[PDB]
């Protein structure tokens, strides 16, 4: 139940799994949010963000009781008619003052730079319309984009589609192709012999 | 209470055309005097003390509360539950079949609906699994436990030690000296052991079994499955084709809507009762020997202002399903923790709301009748509150 | 553009005594989220009144019903109204008064009089039609009064709270007004005013008695000024009407007013809505 | 001075339940001449309930009570107010909220607790610790102490003008669709300020709450009426946040520390407040706002 408590048990569980033939780096927070932490850390609070794919969880987090002073507005979009209607109900002034929610991509007009979140999305709904959405996003005037998908190599450890890395890495390569982006990869969540359960890319425009 | 999801529920009560909710029912007030935790006597006496000149006695049925909305077209009747919900996960054929007992007892020229409150039988039509998971599990545990104690040398060895001179020495020079010394009985070594024995709860193993078996016998009567049928007991109101409605307000409706089952009807006004009590009690004890849950007592006219609709008297045999296998034994201690009020406080409200509900005409039920919606939410609160009670009454 | 903006909701419950409006609103409050009731009758009760009172009370009540509704709508709060009027348009005022502030909705509780007295008649009776109106706006231009554009072009400026900061002086005893302070940006306007073909005209509520300490304050901060019209000593009546007068005597049709710098509300209103002149209001003046 | 000058009165009844303040008032408003009672409890009875409610409701009840009192006091109607409050944080606050509008007066209703719970409740004594001294408090103003902000007087002199509804009246136009904005009409008096402004060394900066998407129809309007401006600052395209938020950003990013603002001209209140209250800058209000 506590971070500190977790700190004492961590090495024990970790060592136990070594003798079984497994380097495991256990983590307290839970894949999700373990992830959402990484994103908030990485992006920062200095550009307005574009939340592609959203029940609202990432939006609240960007507001955290003013603790993170979010100066910008907040652009969020999603195909689910559910989400859109929930977005509406938030414009009955249950706050959501700087929430612009848009459904058709020809409604996003903001010509200014943006930080982008592809939460999970590029698998856990659409398939190879992923090539589409990721390529459309790259045309947008952005500063930094973060993309997350399942690791598939991780399925060994549990009880739509799902790429491995390299599968995923190729996808990114064949969407930036030749543009002057800078691109770095890394994993999120519990790590077992190198593989985490979610994959990540941090794309930054030079 | 979550408003966005209570708004939901109320809309359903309106959509479904439900015209009444339900009373809770409080048990009969104590009788420290007669050591009956639910007193047939003190529950009838409570009523004469508050103005009943005529009361009626119905058997209490072991099922689930079910308002029957009998339509002349029997094919389109429906069933609403204890609270505000429709029951439609039963074989609406097999159900309609059982309901034709009831339907054929009437005349439906110019009568289009007849709202009748009944017990949907038997217990396990909706209650099995609560029967499996809780009740049969309590049973089996205790029964397993009792097997062990009987087969096992345990109780024996304990009794042999409890005799030795080492022990007893301990239990005397420790009943009189208080956590002392140290009790230079080897630390703790002995102080542990001889203290744990002695504080061990022995059990009259045969009596423990007889008790377990009574639980079984009861669970076997009420708890066994199950071809759906109805024990109708009160007509709430009759709805004519010609717009008009008839608010029955009579619990004696009973002998018409089914239940050729023996009820009875006494005029005990102003303590000529007491001389009247011995006959009513004489027949109810026939009922209890006759494998029933118990008995309910109601004022002859269904609604009286400032009144509860009824009192229940669950016999002590049935009550072992409610309380442990050892209700029979620790009878007194629980007569003590008991307070029939709170229930009685809610029991009056529920009914009194229910009648202002029934008061609204069938034609008017819907989402544009905000008097309906108010009464409901009012009734719904009554739930949220009444549920927080002892929940064993 | 397509952002669309979202305004509070004002819901008028039209019906006649017995309808069901107060029973709806009872359910409607307990089940909905952001909603407050505003009922004219409960206000009477606050004055210890059965129903219907002096036209006095009735009038003063009204002034605080509009107060409490607008105060709510501006806090962005949906407001429901038990319109105990529903008259041959007592609705239109209700609509004209609020439509500036909220999305107006209606809910008429119609009911035949044989049922309505389940406790006489009440005429409907209309071409009204209860279309949900959006928010409004208007005041879409300024009727700046036709002015003789040949008279010497000039500007006009209050002293107290405009050019002269009291710094805690007695606003009624202007004898110390020379040790008062300068509202530099107001003064900066009068500086460039002169340098363009403008006559700077001062105009005060200071009684003439305190003119010496005024002219000293002006010299001290080197204010360059052409007229100085003041209150008649021991005139003592409403600040507002004094200026109104002074204008119509001294400045009206003798200069050309380009604009006025003033501070106190009572006055700024007079300038803009009586004399139809342009009036920039430096800083807040609610008294 | 020497002169007579009177404001309405606010009579604060201070005391516990049963102590007889609502009884006095019923007698009082019935015998005195020009008085209106304001009860907090009567308010939360429009919202159906017994006299304590959600911190949502009670905050809204406050918003209404205050509005009404001021509403009336402004109308020169005397107001008696039935303070169930009774504390000090309440009283001192009550005084702050009100005195500037009218002459405050007090009437205490003390009464032995043995006698007090005989007005039939909940046996609960209240914070009656004879504090403050209930001396009457005449109307006070507080604010002719205007104090701006310490801006670097090295930076170049500059004025600041709103466009929508200050230098450029709508004349019917849709507020949020400033595409048709070359038809707009000139508020000449403001226009005249901006003229004489640039005659002295003043940079004239136009700062507007228009979508930047409507820049072109704007520059048209400006050169059409011959407006001589230095900067034209516009709201980000697809922004839509409130005026004062986007204008303030605009102010701090651009204007701030690069210029020395001598004053500002604007229309709508929301914005005027920000300029004055947050940024501590002189801002003249050209027409009436309250949009
Ligand atoms: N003759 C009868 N008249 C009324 N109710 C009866 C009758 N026979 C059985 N009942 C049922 O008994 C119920 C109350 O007794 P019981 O203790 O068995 O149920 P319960 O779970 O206590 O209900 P609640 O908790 O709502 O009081 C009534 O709601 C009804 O369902
Ligand atoms: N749909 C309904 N069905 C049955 N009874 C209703 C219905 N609506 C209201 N009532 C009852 O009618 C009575 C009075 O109606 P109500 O209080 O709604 O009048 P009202 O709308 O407040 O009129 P006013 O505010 O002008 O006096 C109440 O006792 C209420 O319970
Ligand atoms: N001098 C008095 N002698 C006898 N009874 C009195 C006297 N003054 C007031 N009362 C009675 O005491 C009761 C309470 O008085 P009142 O209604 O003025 O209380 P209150 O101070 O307004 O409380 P609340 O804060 O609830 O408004 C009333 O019924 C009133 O008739
Ligand atoms: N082409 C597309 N455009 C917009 N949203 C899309 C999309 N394809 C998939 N999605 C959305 O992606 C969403 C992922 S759920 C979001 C995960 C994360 N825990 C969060 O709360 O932010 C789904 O709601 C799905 O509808
Ligand atoms: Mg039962
Ligand atoms: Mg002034
Ligand atoms: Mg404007």
């Amino acid at each position: 139940k506590s971070e500190r408590q977790f700190a004492e048990i961590k090495p024990m569980f970790e060592a136990y799994f070594k003798e079984e033939g497994l380097d495991i780096d256990f983590q307290f927070t839970d894949t999700h949010g373990s992830r959402m932490d990484f994103i908030v850390k990485e992006l920062g609070m200095e550009y307005p963000i574009l939340d592609i794919g959203c029940g609202e969880l990432k939006y609240y987090r960007r507001f955290m009781r003013r603790n993170y002073n979010y100066s910008h507005p907040y652009f969020a979009t999603d195909t689910d008619k559910s989400v859109g209607d929930y977005a509406a109900l938030l414009k009955e002034r249950m706050e959501a003052d700087n929430l612009y929610f848009f459904s058709d991509w020809t409604d996003y007009e903001y010509k200014n730079p943006v930080n982008i979140i592809l939460t999970e999305v590029i698998e856990h709904n659409t398939p190879e319309a992923a090539e589409a959405l990721v390529k459309h996003c790259l045309s947008l005037n952005f500063h930094k984009m973060i993309i997350t998908t399942p690791n598939s190599l991780f399925n060994k450890y549990y009880f739509h589609f799902e790429w491995t890395p390299q599968e995923f890495q190729d996808f990114i390569r064949h969407c930036v192709g030749d543009t002057s982006l800078e691109v770095t990869y890394c994993g999120i969540g519990d790590r077992i012999n190198g593989e985490t359960p979610t994959q990540a890319v941090v794309i930054t425009r030079k | 209470e979550d408003k966005t999801l209570i708004k939901k529920r109320i809309d359903w009560f309106c959509k479904n055309k439900i015209n009444a909710f339900s009373p809770t029912i409080s048990p009969a007030p104590k009788s420290v005097e007669r050591n009956e935790i639910e007193s047939l006597y003190e529950g009838i006496l409570w009523f004469v003390l508050n103005g009943v000149k005529e009361i009626v006695i119905e058997k209490k049925y072991m099922g689930s509360y079910c308002d029957i909305y009998l339509h002349r077209r029997l094919e389109d009747t429906y069933l609403v539950s204890r609270n505000g919900y429709k029951i439609n996960h039963l074989d609406q054929e097999q159900c309609l079949r059982a309901l034709q007992g009831l339907h054929d007892r009437f005349s439906w020229d110019g009568v289009e609906l007849r709202i009748i409150q009944s017990e949907l039988m038997p217990w396990s039509i909706l209650g099995k699994g609560l029967i499996n998971n809780e009740f049969s599990a309590y049973y089996i545990s205790h029964e397993i436990h009792a097997e062990y104690l009987v087969q096992s040398s345990l109780y024996e060895k304990l009794q042999k030690i409890q005799q030795e001179p080492a022990y007893l020495s301990f239990v005397a020079d420790a009943k009189v000296l208080s956590a002392k010394e140290l009790k230079d009985k080897y630390p703790m070594h002995i102080i542990r052991q001889y203290q744990s024995i002695r504080d061990f709860k022995f059990l009259d193993l045969p009596h423990y079994q007889q008790n377990i078996q009574l639980f079984k016998r009861q669970l076997d009567i009420f708890g066994k499955e199950a071809a759906p049928f109805f024990k109708p007991f009160n007509i709430l109101k009759e709805v004519y084709t010609d717009g008009r409605e008839h608010f029955v307000n009579d619990n004696l409706s009973f002998q018409q809507i089914n239940d050729d089952d023996f009820l009875h009807y006494q005029f005990t006004d102003r303590e000529d009762f007491e001389a009247k009590y011995p006959q009513i009690r004489a027949w109810v004890d026939q009922v209890n020997q006759s494998d029933e849950e118990g008995v309910v007592i109601k004022p002859r006219t269904a609604f009286l202002p400032g009144m509860p609709p009824a009192f229940k008297v669950r016999n002590n045999d049935y009550l072992t399903l409610v309380y442990g296998v050892d209700f029979e034994d620790r009878l007194q201690e629980q007569i003590a923790k008991r307070n029939i009020k709170g229930k009685l406080r809610c029991s009056i409200n529920d009914w009194a709301i229910n009648a202002k509900l029934l008061a609204i005409p069938y034609s008017e039920l819907g989402e544009e009748n905000y008097e309906l919606k108010n009464l409901v939410l009012d009734r719904i609160l009554g739930e949220e509150i009444e549920n927080q009670l002892d929940s064993r009454l | 553009k397509n952002n669309t903006h979202h305004f509070p909701k004002l819901l008028i419950l039209v019906g006649a005594p017995g309808s069901g409006k107060s029973t709806f609103a009872r359910y409607f409050i307990r089940t909905e989220d952001n909603w407050v009731r505003v009922n004219r009758d409960d206000f009477r009760l606050m004055q210890f009144g059965d129903s219907l009172m002096s036209p006095f009370y009735e009038e003063r009540i009204t002034k605080m019903v509009e107060a409490s509704v607008i105060a709510l709508l501006k806090n962005r709060t949906n407001v429901i109204i038990d319109a105990t009027n529903s008259s041959l348009r007592s609705l239109q005022d209700m609509v004209h008064t609020y439509t500036e502030y909220a999305d107006i909705s209606f809910k008429v509780f119609d009911l035949p009089v044989e049922e309505l007295v389940k406790r006489q008649l009440q005429y409907t009776k209309e071409k009204f039609d209860f279309k949900p109106i959006p928010r409004a706006l208007k005041e879409t231009s300024l009727t700046y009064a036709d002015q003789d554009t040949s008279l010497p072009k000039a500007v006009i400026c209050d002293l107290d709270g405009t050019l002269s900061l009291l710094n805690g002086r007695d606003p009624y005893n202007a004898s110390t007004a020379d040790q008062d302070l300068l509202n530099t940006p107001v003064a900066m306007v009068l500086k460039m005013a002169k340098q363009q073909g403008y006559k700077v005209i001062l105009l005060s509520g200071r009684e003439n008695a305190y003119r010496e300490p005024t002219e000293r304050f002006l010299a001290k901060y080197q204010i360059d000024y052409d007229l100085l019209l003041m209150r008649d000593t021991n005139d003592y009546r409403k600040d507002n009407i004094i200026k109104k007068e002074l204008f119509l005597e001294e400045i009206q049709g003798k200069y050309f007013v380009e604009f006025l710098l003033d501070d106190r509300n009572q006055v700024v209103d007079m300038w803009r809505r009586e004399l139809a002149l342009p009036c920039f209001q430096v800083n807040y003046g609610d008294f």
